């Protein structure tokens, strides 16, 4: 129990709305001076915390009684569910599969004479993920000791369900900051290609700037004919308008629609920068928004479970409801970031082929994707790092494998931005795995 | 823990820094002097005349009455009527902050 | 067939997030810090290039499996196809009069 | 913003949580106020370590 | 060897002919785009001046 | 998990099979130079016990996969479950009673004159079988985290099937542990009429005199006559040639049927007559086969449930199948040790009543019998405690005066090596009480 | 109990660690040499990183040796956060119950 | 002719235990003790010596 608790309780009035009320002379409180109970409104229509106990008008020692029971059915959705792809019971890894375009041959009747059987191997990039969330949600219902809060067992049967729910709740709470960390992620490996603004805010004009960047960018990515500029593989893939999802603040999403007045009649559209999912903001301190696609989400449930207890002691339950999850990015599926002030020059050298089977004399052709921001030529030293037997690459990365290699060899293609006071080594890299042949040779000419 | 019987000799407050003294047979307990090292720490009012108990365990922290503002990782000792406040005279230190209190409020402190 | 491999390959981090979680004090990352696995997420959360085998995390001798294969289905258009006229199976040349 | 309670408190305290704005020499003190009761252990407690 | 079921093994064999399928599109853009380019060059365009 | 691992991982290599086909002069290796794929079978052969990841041939991109998962199951048995009496719901000892024979005494009708109402109890002896085992086997079982490690729910119930089955195969192996640890006990408190015999497998002709030692005892225990000797508590019993069983190993198995058995015109006139029931061996030191009665082990069950409960907070099964069980070896039943080496010169000196009770001057006589694997070890020598200095053993009786301390009798065999004599003896004892 | 500190420069496990403040959070560094150290490091922790402080109150610490340390000798703090034998009361903050060489991880009671 | 070390495959918590134990193969009745060792370790790990 609880006394001595005024109606003013954590209240730090402004103005006494009775006073003003009582002494208007003409003012602007005048239309509340004709209504008959407004006294008593103003003590108690903000709410009571603790609930005094009030006795009848009539009968002073009868109990005026709680009436209706009102039971708040919030609830909390994951903003990205719609990003969300299927359940899987069993194992643990997921592999995607990504086929590319190849070249064209022009139609030669003379050189099909023997080029007939030419073996051309497809172009396959593989990308593994594997569960990564797995954790629980808790809650204790004493049942019987909240038998006395409730008269009837649709109210009562009512707020045990409001408890599963807020268990319910607080999954999609969770599994949107676990989502909004995948960018925060992908950005911080500097794996997104990145799009150099300047900060919108500090004038119009810079807002009208980044909305041609968007716009821009958006067709970009849902050409048809697809790109290989806009993925952390560089395969060559497209987009799709409606399947477009612009994740941005809500602080700036409110600026755009606004200032920049050809955005302001093009909300209620799904097509001028794709479907807006507005969010917070972005714990990386650059990051103003991001265009991506609806197979960027990776994300796939593993486990709904809600196990249950019950202690006799204490007369309750435990309900412990199980969320497991594959929770990450697809390295494929176009996705573009839009940063604001200091960026570097190259965010990141995109190496083809990324793993190889080289047979030992043999030869791979590796290509860099040098991802830059500004419009800039950027030179790609390529590098064998790692084996020990000789094996060394060409300028343009043409590997050529020493013949009796025998160990495991990388191959980057760094990128040196910055000065040479500071060498900022931009490096991709690739893997080869060497395998033997059993050829004989040793020198040649 | 270990408890033990002690009785209270001059109005023992709550949160306050203890000390004690051999009495009539028994150890009787009060607020520890302005300036020192406190043994215990109270966490129940016990008048002047009422008895009560010690529960003895090497606690990690003591949440005490700040006697002043304390900034975080200062080092404590006692002040007036028992309360916590910043000092600088490694002597009289029986722990330190690690959290902020204003002057009236409670403080976490670890013992050193 | 690979030896030690990583799974920072062609990663280019700018900052480590999960030195930026560890040492938040409210800054941007406080919503981070009551997210309970979130080490594990920010560490294979980029889509591993290289797979490696994963043991499995009850009884050890256990290989965790490969579950799902999702092979991707982008279909490429050419934007002018909508610009292509019917087909002509027999002759070369066309007379447009 | 941690209350612990006395082994012997016995009545109904309110904690308040002051934001202090406004002028050196006239502070605006905003207080958020909270009520708790205090129920019984009868729990052996006095002294510590 | 790299698969397990054959709704798989099938459906990875048709990523590959349509990836072929993707490569008469990609080019196809660029022969209508180069016949643009083309007609621009032998400046058979009607051209406005802006 | 598990970075750098080598094929050849846990191998201690003695010749490479790769270099000795690769020399192919040395001929014996030349069929394997036909193969045209003999480095890679001869690299993956035993298997892996690691799995690194494997990249397709043709597209390296691709891993390649699991074809097959194969659950081994495997039930394995007791042999020793046919020597198990039954079960024990209620109640917990087990008394056993036996009623040996009296002594003759002469007619003396001179001393019949005052001796009518004479009380003359019988030989009657006890003992005792408390409940021994009482164990559990533990598995947890945590399926939501085995749902990763299989695609099909086909292998995922064969595998927690055989979880509880392999709880089930420890409760037939451990119950086989304390049955051959009820010998090593037995033989270790120098409880078997034991009986001196070389190796067998020493020459082949200690095989045959092994079968001798045999096929004698086996008759000297079915004799209707009875026997003092062959058992502990030293009881007048016989057995029968059904319930008989001989226990010996699988060396002695098959040295015997290639030896003897088949050298042999007549297999009945050699074959070990009793019950064989083949095991693995003793971990006493000598001792080589055991020849034994069938109501020699009182093996007897007293609970056997699965109980199983569910942890929500860790999603696991916790299988608890518990075993309880009575297990302990009859004396009053023949127990027969066939043991090579050095044996000491007496086993044991058996004192013939185990409890007496004897008034303030009363007069119980005590008897000793030396167990003696040589031929002659004699002089047992009589001593009692209980301090009271009008009591007296004195050869056999016992005289037991108004001293009331429950005092014990301490007989005495001098197994001693000439000096050595003050540590070494063996003893037997009873206890006496008083009224 | 635990509590936040914010390190100070490039704390390493096993060593003897020692508490500031600053801004605002403790800060955490190696311990000074020959005086009583407050902590032991768990793990290794980057200079201006966010870390926990587990303030369960150990009678007994495993320290990285800084030299020859015998059993029963009384220990402080020697160089880079190690513990050194010590003749010098004050600077004592333990004594080790092993013998360790130089570098091997030395279990002491603290005193 | 081979020690066969029963948990091949161990996955041990920092500051864990795991026990190990050699099957030694011996091709007569002679006993061998075995020695345990660590490699790849740091300052702290070691194998108490069964």
């Amino acid at each position: 129990t609880f006394n001595d608790v005024k109606t003013s309780l954590g209240i730090t009035e402004s103005y006494d709305i009775v006073n003003a009320i009582r002494n208007s002379q003409g003012d602007n409180f005048k239309s509340y001076v004709p209504l008959a109970t407004a006294n008593n409104v103003a003590e108690v229509g903000a709410g009571i915390l603790i609930n005094q106990t009030v006795q009848n008008d009539f009968i002073t020692s009868l109990v005026d009684r709680i009436g209706l029971v009102v039971i708040r059915q919030v609830s909390l959705n994951n903003p990205l569910k719609k990003f969300k792809k299927g359940q899987i019971p069993l194992g643990r890894t997921i592999e995607e599969i990504y086929t590319d375009i190849t070249k064209e041959k022009q139609y030669d009747a003379e050189e099909a004479e023997q080029k007939v059987f030419e073996r051309e191997m497809p172009n396959v990039k593989t990308l593994f993920h594997e569960r990564n969330r797995q954790g629980f949600y808790h809650q204790t219902i004493q049942d019987d000791s909240l038998k006395t809060a409730f008269v009837s067992w649709g109210n009562f049967e009512s707020f045990v369900s409001s408890i599963i729910n807020a268990i319910y709740n607080s999954a999609e709470v969770d599994e949107y900051e676990y989502m909004k960390l995948l960018v925060d992620n992908y950005y911080s490996k500097g794996l997104f290609t990145t799009v150099k603004i300047d900060e919108p805010t500090s004038s119009t004009g810079a807002l009208t700037e980044f909305v041609k960047k968007m716009r821009a960018t958006a067709r970009k990515l849902t050409l048809p004919q697809g790109s290989r500029d806009w993925n952390s593989m560089a395969v060559r893939t497209r987009s799709y308008m409606e399947d477009l999802h612009l994740i941005i603040d809500a602080d700036l999403e409110a600026e755009l629609d606004v200032d920049v007045l050809a955005k302001a009649f093009n909300m209620n559209r799904t097509d001028f920068l794709g479907n807006v999912t507005v969010i917070d903001g972005f714990a990386s301190t650059g990051l103003e928004a991001v265009l991506v696609d609806k197979d960027w989400f990776m994300v796939y449930d593993n486990l709904h479970k809600m196990e249950t207890v019950r202690n006799p002691r204490g007369l309750y339950w435990n309900y412990y409801y199980h969320v497991w999850q594959t929770l990450s990015v697809s390295r494929f599926a176009n996705a573009v970031a839009f940063v604001s002030g200091d960026v570097p020059a190259v965010t990141q050298v995109i190496v083809s082929p990324n793993i190889a089977a080289v047979k030992q004399g043999g030869q791979q052709q590796f290509t860099a994707y040098v991802r830059a921001t500004n419009a800039k030529d950027h030179k790609v030293v390529w590098s064998v790092e790692g084996g020990s037997t000789g094996t060394a690459i060409t300028g343009d990365g043409l590997l050529s494998v020493s013949g009796n290699e025998d160990n495991q060899l990388t191959v980057k293609a760094t990128v040196d931005i910055g000065t040479e006071d500071k060498p900022k080594l931009v490096v991709g890299e690739a893997v080869v795995s060497i395998r033997p042949n059993n050829a004989s040779g040793g020198a040649q000419a | 823990m270990v408890s033990f019987t002690a009785r209270a000799k001059s109005n023992v407050m709550a949160y306050r820094l203890l000390a004690y003294s051999q009495g009539d047979d028994i150890i009787e307990i009060s607020h520890a002097a302005e300036n020192t090292i406190p043994d215990y720490v109270a966490v129940k009012d016990v008048d002047k005349g009422d008895l009560t108990q010690v529960n003895m365990y090497p606690l990690a922290a003591w949440q005490v009455i700040a006697g002043s503002d304390i900034k975080v990782g200062d080092n404590l000792t006692t002040g007036k009527d028992g309360t916590a406040v910043p000092t600088d005279d490694p002597s009289t230190v029986f722990g330190y902050a690690v959290e902020e209190a204003q002057e009236g409020q409670l403080v976490t402190l670890v013992i050193s």
